[PDB]
């Protein structure tokens, strides 16, 4: 939604992905999204053709205009939330050790009434 | 066993424990455990009722009997 509201200013056709161009983009910022979405703009303009009553931008030069613009720094830092949804059935094996993980996290995270009228401590880390 | 009463006593009054679990004979299934392995108990029978029906509202001998068994000496 980032990408769709500079799409909308533009004249860009419907034959473009976006979650392809989200996934690929790991890394930028809102400034290098919009020289992004200015690069290719210029190399749509600058190669061209005669006619000059479409204005045909295509997945060719998004992916010319993604070689040559540099990531910003200042990201892979401090802390990182959310990342990819894992499941408890990834993991073979090691029912006692998931069985220890419920019973000391997240039952006193998720239903914290019943862990402490039972009487139970909460592991302080 | 009559020290073995009050510990029992002491931790009864955090926890819903039934009207049917009678103390006489978890005094005579204890047979000189310690004073730490007897806290154990009520903790692991606890975590032993929640595991089964988390809406719950009191623990029976069902759950003291397999917790005696899993804490061993």
């Amino acid at each position: 939604e980032i990408l769709q509201v500079i799409t909308s200013k533009m004249p860009i056709s419907s034959h473009v992905d976006l979650g392809l161009l989200a996934e690929m983009t790991v890394g930028y910022v809102g400034a290098d999204l919009t020289a992004l979405c200015r690069e290719a703009a210029m190399h749509a303009l600058l190669h061209s053709e005669k006619n000059q009553d479409n204005p045909v931008i295509d997945e060719i030069d998004f992916l010319e205009a993604f070689k040559n613009i540099q990531p910003s720094s200042f990201r892979s830092v401090i802390g990182l939330m959310d990342i990819k949804p894992v499941d408890w059935e990834e993991i073979g094996g090691l029912e006692d050790v998931k069985l220890k993980l419920k019973q000391s996290i997240e039952w006193p995270l998720k239903f914290p009434w019943e862990f402490v009228r039972m009487g139970l401590t909460q592991p302080k880390g | 066993a009559a020290t073995r009463r009050e510990i029992f006593k002491l931790q009864f009054h955090s926890m819903p424990v039934s009207n049917e679990v009678d103390l006489d004979e978890l005094i005579l299934q204890t047979d000189a455990y310690s004073g730490a392995e007897i806290v154990a108990v009520c903790r692991e029978a606890a975590l032993l009722a929640l595991e089964e029906d988390i809406q719950a509202n009191l623990i029976m001998k069902r759950h003291f009997t397999q917790a005696l068994s899993t804490v061993t000496p």
